[PDB]
Protein backbone atom coordinates (compact mmCIF):
# COMPACT_ATOMS: atom_id res chain seq x y z
CA UNK A 1 0.00 0.00 0.00
CA UNK A 2 3.13 2.34 0.85
CA UNK A 3 1.90 5.03 2.83
CA UNK A 4 2.57 3.17 5.30
CA UNK A 5 6.20 3.58 3.89
CA UNK A 6 6.00 7.24 3.28
CA UNK A 7 4.47 8.30 6.42
CA UNK A 8 7.04 6.87 8.25
CA UNK A 9 9.75 9.11 7.12
CA UNK A 10 8.49 12.55 8.68
CA UNK A 11 8.95 10.61 11.84
CA UNK A 12 12.47 8.86 10.93
CA UNK A 13 12.78 5.26 11.30
CA UNK A 14 14.04 3.75 8.37
CA UNK A 15 12.09 1.46 6.10
CA UNK A 16 12.35 -0.64 3.11
CA UNK A 17 13.19 1.92 0.43
CA UNK A 18 14.34 4.61 2.92
CA UNK A 19 18.23 4.38 3.58
CA UNK A 20 20.23 6.08 5.53
CA UNK A 21 5.12 3.08 -13.17
CA UNK A 22 8.65 4.95 -12.76
CA UNK A 23 7.96 8.31 -12.13
CA UNK A 24 7.14 7.74 -8.43
CA UNK A 25 11.05 8.14 -7.37
CA UNK A 26 10.68 11.85 -8.37
CA UNK A 27 7.41 12.43 -6.20
CA UNK A 28 8.86 10.13 -3.13
CA UNK A 29 11.44 12.65 -3.19
CA UNK A 30 9.68 15.70 -2.85
CA UNK A 31 8.19 13.94 0.47
CA UNK A 32 11.32 12.33 1.30
CA UNK A 33 13.83 15.84 1.45
CA UNK A 34 11.29 16.72 3.86
CA UNK A 35 12.18 13.94 6.16
CA UNK A 36 16.17 14.76 5.99
CA UNK A 37 15.83 18.02 7.37
CA UNK A 38 13.36 16.68 10.60
CA UNK A 39 16.30 14.28 11.48
CA UNK A 40 18.42 17.01 10.68
CA UNK A 41 17.05 18.65 14.15
CA UNK A 42 16.79 15.93 16.70
CA UNK A 43 20.62 16.00 15.66
CA UNK A 44 20.73 19.84 16.77
CA UNK A 45 18.35 20.49 19.19
CA UNK A 46 18.69 17.08 21.57
CA UNK A 47 20.74 18.28 24.18
CA UNK A 48 19.06 20.12 27.00
CA UNK A 49 27.16 27.24 24.93
CA UNK A 50 24.63 29.64 26.36
CA UNK A 51 21.28 29.81 28.89
CA UNK A 52 19.36 31.58 25.83
CA UNK A 53 20.69 29.16 23.58
CA UNK A 54 19.11 26.42 25.70
CA UNK A 55 15.39 27.73 26.10
CA UNK A 56 15.59 28.00 21.90
CA UNK A 57 16.93 24.43 22.12
CA UNK A 58 13.80 24.00 24.84
CA UNK A 59 11.20 26.05 22.79
CA UNK A 60 12.05 23.83 19.31
CA UNK A 61 10.99 20.78 20.88
CA UNK A 62 7.47 22.46 21.52
CA UNK A 63 7.35 22.54 18.15
CA UNK A 64 8.25 19.48 16.77
CA UNK A 65 5.97 17.10 18.81
CA UNK A 66 3.06 18.84 17.36
CA UNK A 67 4.47 18.55 13.78
CA UNK A 68 4.28 14.49 14.98
CA UNK A 69 1.08 14.98 16.48
CA UNK A 70 -0.48 16.08 13.41
CA UNK A 71 1.00 12.93 11.72
CA UNK A 72 -0.24 9.53 12.63
CA UNK A 73 -3.66 11.07 13.45
CA UNK A 74 -5.49 11.87 10.17
CA UNK A 75 -4.93 9.25 7.68
CA UNK A 76 -4.96 5.66 8.42
CA UNK A 77 -4.18 4.38 4.51
CA UNK A 78 -5.28 7.62 1.81
CA UNK A 79 -4.23 8.49 -1.84
CA UNK A 80 -0.70 8.20 -2.50
CA UNK A 81 -0.96 12.11 -4.41
CA UNK A 82 -2.99 13.18 -1.17
CA UNK A 83 -0.14 12.72 1.11
CA UNK A 84 2.01 14.79 -1.22
CA UNK A 85 -0.63 17.84 -1.29
CA UNK A 86 -1.46 17.69 1.94
CA UNK A 87 1.74 17.90 3.70
CA UNK A 88 2.80 21.00 1.09
CA UNK A 89 1.80 24.10 2.79
CA UNK A 90 2.58 22.18 6.13
CA UNK A 91 6.18 20.58 4.53
CA UNK A 92 7.53 23.87 2.77
CA UNK A 93 7.44 25.40 6.01
CA UNK A 94 9.70 22.71 7.84
CA UNK A 95 12.19 23.19 4.91
CA UNK A 96 12.35 27.32 5.77
CA UNK A 97 13.17 26.20 9.34
CA UNK A 98 16.51 24.77 8.22
CA UNK A 99 17.56 28.74 6.82
CA UNK A 100 16.76 29.39 10.26
CA UNK A 101 19.52 26.87 11.85
CA UNK A 102 22.60 25.38 10.77
CA UNK A 103 20.90 22.97 9.34
CA UNK A 104 27.98 30.12 13.25
CA UNK A 105 25.35 30.32 15.26
CA UNK A 106 24.76 33.05 17.73
CA UNK A 107 24.68 33.27 20.99
CA UNK A 108 23.17 35.41 24.55
CA UNK A 109 21.87 38.60 23.69
CA UNK A 110 23.27 38.44 19.74
CA UNK A 111 20.99 35.61 19.11
CA UNK A 112 17.73 37.10 20.97
CA UNK A 113 17.99 40.37 18.60
CA UNK A 114 18.62 37.95 15.61
CA UNK A 115 15.84 35.99 16.14
CA UNK A 116 13.77 39.52 16.68
CA UNK A 117 14.86 40.68 12.50
CA UNK A 118 13.65 37.64 11.48
CA UNK A 119 10.01 39.00 12.33
CA UNK A 120 9.79 42.37 10.72
CA UNK A 121 11.64 40.90 7.77
CA UNK A 122 8.74 37.95 7.05
CA UNK A 123 6.15 39.74 8.95
CA UNK A 124 2.55 39.30 7.42
CA UNK A 125 3.00 35.92 5.81
CA UNK A 126 2.16 33.06 7.44
CA UNK A 127 5.94 32.42 9.20
CA UNK A 128 4.35 35.25 11.97
CA UNK A 129 3.02 32.92 14.87
CA UNK A 130 5.94 30.10 14.63
CA UNK A 131 9.08 32.17 15.18
CA UNK A 132 7.05 34.23 17.57
CA UNK A 133 5.96 31.46 19.76
CA UNK A 134 9.81 30.75 19.71
CA UNK A 135 10.82 34.55 20.29
CA UNK A 136 8.04 34.14 23.26
CA UNK A 137 10.19 31.66 25.31
CA UNK A 138 13.02 32.27 23.71
CA UNK A 139 13.48 35.02 25.75
CA UNK A 140 11.52 33.25 28.90
CA UNK A 141 15.20 33.44 30.65
CA UNK A 142 16.74 36.59 29.91
CA UNK A 143 13.63 38.62 31.57
CA UNK A 144 14.25 36.44 34.90
CA UNK A 145 18.12 38.67 34.98
CA UNK A 146 16.08 41.43 33.72
CA UNK A 147 13.37 40.92 36.67
CA UNK A 148 16.85 40.94 39.31
CA UNK A 149 17.86 44.66 38.94
CA UNK A 150 14.17 45.45 39.13
CA UNK A 151 13.10 43.82 42.04
CA UNK A 152 16.06 42.30 43.75
CA UNK A 153 19.06 43.55 42.51
CA UNK A 154 20.96 40.13 42.95
CA UNK A 155 23.11 40.29 39.75
CA UNK A 156 22.83 36.91 38.28
CA UNK A 157 25.90 35.61 35.68
CA UNK A 158 26.43 32.46 34.32
CA UNK A 159 28.80 32.61 30.95
CA UNK A 160 28.06 35.88 29.53
CA UNK A 161 24.70 36.09 27.81
CA UNK A 162 23.63 39.16 29.76
CA UNK A 163 24.93 42.57 28.12
CA UNK A 164 26.32 43.73 31.26
CA UNK A 165 29.16 41.84 33.19
CA UNK A 166 30.84 42.57 36.66
CA UNK A 167 35.09 55.40 45.76
CA UNK A 168 34.20 54.84 42.68
CA UNK A 169 32.55 51.63 43.06
CA UNK A 170 30.70 52.55 39.81
CA UNK A 171 32.71 49.77 37.18
CA UNK A 172 29.88 47.78 35.56
CA UNK A 173 30.82 48.15 32.56
CA UNK A 174 27.50 48.00 30.26
CA UNK A 175 28.97 48.56 26.60
CA UNK A 176 17.52 45.67 19.08
CA UNK A 177 15.04 46.40 22.16
CA UNK A 178 13.94 50.36 21.89
CA UNK A 179 17.26 51.75 23.10
CA UNK A 180 14.75 54.16 25.61
CA UNK A 181 14.89 52.00 28.23
CA UNK A 182 18.49 50.21 27.48
CA UNK A 183 20.57 53.32 29.44
CA UNK A 184 18.07 53.10 32.18
CA UNK A 185 18.32 49.50 33.38
CA UNK A 186 21.65 50.29 33.80
CA UNK A 187 20.80 52.74 36.77
CA UNK A 188 18.01 51.33 37.91
CA UNK A 189 20.02 48.89 39.53
CA UNK A 190 23.08 50.33 40.83
CA UNK A 191 20.93 52.10 42.99
CA UNK A 192 19.87 49.00 44.20
CA UNK A 193 22.98 47.68 44.52
CA UNK A 194 23.79 50.71 46.50
CA UNK A 195 21.15 51.26 49.12
CA UNK A 196 21.50 47.35 50.19
CA UNK A 197 25.02 48.95 51.51
CA UNK A 198 23.20 51.76 53.03
CA UNK A 199 3.14 45.38 14.69
CA UNK A 200 5.71 44.78 17.02
CA UNK A 201 4.76 47.16 20.10
CA UNK A 202 6.89 46.23 22.92
CA UNK A 203 4.67 46.84 25.87
CA UNK A 204 4.45 43.42 27.82
CA UNK A 205 7.92 44.68 29.01
CA UNK A 206 8.42 48.21 29.56
CA UNK A 207 4.64 48.78 31.08
CA UNK A 208 5.20 46.70 34.50
CA UNK A 209 8.76 48.52 34.71
CA UNK A 210 8.37 51.60 33.83
CA UNK A 211 6.06 51.92 36.57
CA UNK A 212 8.59 50.59 38.86
CA UNK A 213 11.53 52.67 37.79
CA UNK A 214 10.28 56.15 38.63
CA UNK A 215 8.91 54.89 41.77
CA UNK B 1 -0.93 5.86 -18.41
CA UNK B 2 -4.17 6.93 -16.35
CA UNK B 3 -2.49 7.29 -12.81
CA UNK B 4 0.75 8.48 -14.76
CA UNK B 5 -1.14 11.79 -15.98
CA UNK B 6 -2.20 12.67 -12.68
CA UNK B 7 1.08 12.49 -11.61
CA UNK B 8 2.59 15.16 -14.05
CA UNK B 9 -0.22 17.31 -13.50
CA UNK B 10 1.45 18.01 -10.35
CA UNK B 11 4.53 18.21 -10.59
CA UNK B 12 6.18 14.93 -11.45
CA UNK B 13 7.20 14.20 -14.85
CA UNK B 14 8.08 10.48 -16.37
CA UNK B 15 9.63 8.71 -19.19
CA UNK B 16 6.01 8.80 -21.27
CA UNK B 17 5.79 12.34 -20.23
CA UNK B 18 9.61 13.79 -20.59
CA UNK B 19 10.28 18.11 -19.24
CA UNK B 20 12.14 20.30 -20.49
CA UNK B 21 13.34 23.32 -18.96
CA UNK B 22 12.41 25.68 -22.48
CA UNK B 23 9.39 24.24 -23.81
CA UNK B 24 7.55 22.22 -20.69
CA UNK B 25 5.39 19.27 -20.68
CA UNK B 26 5.01 17.77 -24.07
CA UNK B 27 4.53 14.19 -25.39
CA UNK B 28 8.05 12.16 -25.92
CA UNK B 29 6.63 10.24 -28.97
CA UNK B 30 4.58 7.58 -30.57
CA UNK B 31 3.71 4.64 -28.02
CA UNK B 32 1.34 1.61 -28.95
CA UNK B 33 -0.66 1.54 -26.17
CA UNK B 34 -2.19 4.49 -27.73
CA UNK B 35 -4.70 6.07 -29.96
CA UNK B 36 -2.42 7.53 -33.46
CA UNK B 37 -4.80 10.83 -33.49
CA UNK B 38 -5.26 10.93 -29.48
CA UNK B 39 -1.64 12.72 -28.56
CA UNK B 40 -3.55 15.81 -29.57
CA UNK B 41 -5.17 15.91 -26.53
CA UNK B 42 -2.68 15.38 -24.22
CA UNK B 43 -0.12 17.46 -25.20
CA UNK B 44 -3.24 20.46 -25.31
CA UNK B 45 -3.78 18.73 -21.50
CA UNK B 46 -0.29 18.77 -20.72
CA UNK B 47 -0.18 23.06 -21.40
CA UNK B 48 -2.19 22.79 -18.71
CA UNK B 49 0.04 21.60 -16.21
CA UNK B 50 3.30 23.18 -17.88
CA UNK B 51 1.52 26.56 -16.08
CA UNK B 52 1.10 24.69 -13.21
CA UNK B 53 5.19 23.82 -12.52
CA UNK B 54 6.21 27.34 -13.71
CA UNK B 55 3.81 28.67 -10.45
CA UNK B 56 5.60 26.38 -8.10
CA UNK B 57 9.12 27.38 -9.27
CA UNK B 58 7.87 30.86 -9.37
CA UNK B 59 6.55 30.02 -5.62
CA UNK B 60 9.42 28.26 -4.27
CA UNK B 61 12.42 30.38 -5.01
CA UNK B 62 10.37 33.59 -4.09
CA UNK B 63 12.41 35.29 -7.14
CA UNK B 64 13.37 40.94 -6.63
CA UNK B 65 12.48 41.09 -3.05
CA UNK B 66 9.99 43.19 -0.84
CA UNK B 67 7.40 42.15 1.61
CA UNK B 68 4.69 42.88 -0.55
CA UNK B 69 6.06 40.73 -3.44
CA UNK B 70 6.75 37.85 -0.73
CA UNK B 71 2.77 38.46 0.46
CA UNK B 72 1.53 38.43 -3.15
CA UNK B 73 3.59 35.17 -3.37
CA UNK B 74 1.37 33.32 -0.47
CA UNK B 75 -1.66 34.94 -1.89
CA UNK B 76 -1.20 33.06 -5.53
CA UNK B 77 -0.96 29.52 -3.34
CA UNK B 78 -4.56 30.25 -2.02
CA UNK B 79 -5.88 30.44 -6.12
CA UNK B 80 -4.74 27.07 -7.02
CA UNK B 81 -6.40 25.60 -4.25
CA UNK B 82 -9.09 24.67 -6.24
CA UNK B 83 -7.10 23.26 -8.45
CA UNK B 84 -5.80 21.20 -6.08
CA UNK B 85 -8.98 20.40 -5.34
CA UNK B 86 -10.35 19.29 -8.22
CA UNK B 87 -7.70 17.51 -9.86
CA UNK B 88 -7.55 15.05 -6.16
CA UNK B 89 -11.58 14.76 -6.77
CA UNK B 90 -10.80 12.36 -9.79
CA UNK B 91 -8.90 9.73 -7.87
CA UNK B 92 -12.14 8.72 -6.03
CA UNK B 93 -13.36 8.37 -10.06
CA UNK B 94 -10.81 5.85 -11.24
CA UNK B 95 -10.48 3.75 -8.40
CA UNK B 96 -14.30 2.67 -8.28
CA UNK B 97 -14.44 2.80 -11.99
CA UNK B 98 -11.24 1.53 -13.94
CA UNK B 99 -12.20 1.53 -17.50
CA UNK B 100 -13.01 5.66 -17.65
CA UNK B 101 -11.51 7.49 -20.58
CA UNK B 102 -9.55 10.13 -20.89
CA UNK B 103 -11.77 12.18 -22.86
CA UNK B 104 -14.08 12.74 -19.66
CA UNK B 105 -10.93 14.96 -17.63
CA UNK B 106 -10.99 17.63 -20.30
CA UNK B 107 -14.87 17.91 -19.76
CA UNK B 108 -14.06 18.21 -16.14
CA UNK B 109 -11.08 20.13 -16.51
CA UNK B 110 -12.54 22.99 -18.91
CA UNK B 111 -12.67 25.66 -16.31
CA UNK B 112 -8.83 25.65 -15.45
CA UNK B 113 -8.18 26.20 -18.57
CA UNK B 114 -9.00 29.44 -18.86
CA UNK B 115 -7.70 31.05 -15.65
CA UNK B 116 -4.33 30.69 -15.79
CA UNK B 117 -3.23 31.93 -18.97
CA UNK B 118 -4.87 34.82 -18.08
CA UNK B 119 -3.16 35.23 -14.68
CA UNK B 120 0.10 33.08 -15.82
CA UNK B 121 1.00 36.69 -18.21
CA UNK B 122 0.66 38.83 -14.79
CA UNK B 123 3.54 36.79 -13.43
CA UNK B 124 5.70 37.46 -16.54
CA UNK B 125 5.38 41.30 -16.54
CA UNK B 126 6.85 40.96 -12.78
CA UNK B 127 9.84 39.21 -13.72
CA UNK B 128 9.97 41.31 -17.25
CA UNK B 129 9.64 44.50 -15.50
CA UNK B 130 10.78 44.25 -12.22
CA UNK B 131 7.61 45.19 -10.63
CA UNK B 132 9.42 46.16 -6.75
CA UNK B 133 7.20 48.25 -4.26
CA UNK B 134 3.87 49.03 -4.06
CA UNK B 135 2.71 49.30 -7.94
CA UNK B 136 1.82 45.39 -7.84
CA UNK B 137 -1.10 47.18 -6.08
CA UNK B 138 -1.80 48.32 -9.48
CA UNK B 139 -0.85 45.58 -11.54
CA UNK B 140 -3.24 43.01 -10.07
CA UNK B 141 -5.58 45.85 -9.75
CA UNK B 142 -5.26 46.86 -13.24
CA UNK B 143 -5.75 43.48 -15.02
CA UNK B 144 -8.97 42.86 -12.30
CA UNK B 145 -10.94 44.79 -14.31
CA UNK B 146 -10.42 41.25 -16.83
CA UNK B 147 -13.68 40.63 -18.49
CA UNK B 148 -14.30 36.89 -17.43
CA UNK B 149 -16.10 36.62 -14.03
CA UNK B 150 -14.01 33.61 -12.78
CA UNK B 151 -10.72 35.32 -13.51
CA UNK B 152 -12.45 38.29 -11.96
CA UNK B 153 -13.13 36.63 -8.77
CA UNK B 154 -9.21 35.03 -8.80
CA UNK B 155 -7.34 38.21 -9.09
CA UNK B 156 -9.98 39.78 -6.32
CA UNK B 157 -8.73 37.11 -3.78
CA UNK B 158 -5.48 38.11 -4.28
CA UNK B 159 -6.10 41.91 -3.98
CA UNK B 160 -7.86 40.64 -0.70
CA UNK B 161 -4.97 39.32 0.62
CA UNK B 162 -2.82 41.88 -0.44
CA UNK B 163 -3.83 44.59 1.11
CA UNK B 164 -2.95 42.62 3.95
CA UNK B 165 0.35 43.26 4.46
CA UNK B 166 -0.72 47.77 3.09
CA UNK B 167 -3.24 47.95 6.09
CA UNK B 168 -0.89 46.47 8.55
CA UNK B 169 1.95 48.65 7.97
CA UNK B 170 -0.24 51.76 7.43
CA UNK B 171 -2.18 50.99 11.09
CA UNK B 172 1.35 50.47 12.69
CA UNK B 173 2.57 54.22 11.36
CA UNK B 174 -0.87 56.04 11.44
CA UNK C 1 -16.68 19.78 -37.92
CA UNK C 2 -16.06 22.95 -40.11
CA UNK C 3 -18.37 25.10 -38.04
CA UNK C 4 -17.11 23.93 -34.80
CA UNK C 5 -13.07 24.09 -35.79
CA UNK C 6 -13.17 27.48 -37.05
CA UNK C 7 -14.97 28.35 -33.57
CA UNK C 8 -12.01 26.59 -32.06
CA UNK C 9 -9.28 28.67 -33.92
CA UNK C 10 -11.69 31.66 -32.98
CA UNK C 11 -11.01 30.98 -29.08
CA UNK C 12 -7.80 30.54 -29.77
CA UNK C 13 -6.84 33.70 -31.00
CA UNK C 14 -7.91 34.94 -28.02
CA UNK C 15 -6.18 32.98 -25.41
CA UNK C 16 -2.71 32.01 -27.05
CA UNK C 17 -7.91 44.69 -23.48
CA UNK C 18 -10.92 44.69 -26.10
CA UNK C 19 -13.31 43.99 -23.76
CA UNK C 20 -15.86 42.75 -25.90
CA UNK C 21 -14.63 39.69 -28.12
CA UNK C 22 -13.16 38.56 -25.03
CA UNK C 23 -16.56 38.91 -23.31
CA UNK C 24 -17.95 37.56 -26.17
CA UNK C 25 -16.03 34.17 -26.46
CA UNK C 26 -16.83 33.54 -22.67
CA UNK C 27 -20.27 32.85 -23.91
CA UNK C 28 -19.52 30.95 -26.85
CA UNK C 29 -16.66 28.87 -24.67
CA UNK C 30 -19.77 28.37 -21.98
CA UNK C 31 -21.66 26.58 -24.57
CA UNK C 32 -19.12 24.24 -25.68
CA UNK C 33 -18.61 23.02 -22.68
CA UNK C 34 -22.78 21.89 -22.04
CA UNK C 35 -22.48 20.90 -25.61
CA UNK C 36 -19.00 18.59 -25.09
CA UNK C 37 -21.08 16.96 -21.93
CA UNK C 38 -23.49 15.62 -24.17
CA UNK C 39 -21.07 14.19 -26.68
CA UNK C 40 -18.59 12.68 -24.16
CA UNK C 41 -21.61 11.33 -21.73
CA UNK C 42 -22.32 9.15 -25.54
CA UNK C 43 -18.56 7.50 -25.13
CA UNK C 44 -19.39 6.41 -22.12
Amino acid sequence: ELVKDVLNVLIGVVSATFSLPESISSLLSEVAEYGTCYTRLSHFSLQPKGLVFQAFTSGLRRYLQYYRACVLSTPPTLSLLTIGFLFKKLGRQLRYLAELCGVAFPTGVKLLSYLYQEALHNCSNEHYPVLLSLLKTSCEPYTRFIHDWVYSGVFRDAYGEFMIQVKLYWTHGYVVFLKHIAHDIYVCGKTINLLKLCVLMKRSITAPLAAHISL
Amino acid sequence: MIHELLLALSGYPGSIFTWNKRSGLQVSQDFPFLHPSETSVLNRLCRLGTDYIRFTEFIEQYTLHGIYLRAFCTGLDSVLQPYRQALLDLEQEFLGDPHLSISHVNYFLDQFQLLFPSVMVVVEQIKSQKIHGCQILETVYKHSCGGLPPVRSALEKILAVCHGVMYKQLSAWM
Amino acid sequence: GQVVFRLQEFIDEVMGPFRTYQAFMWALYKYFISFKEELAEIEK
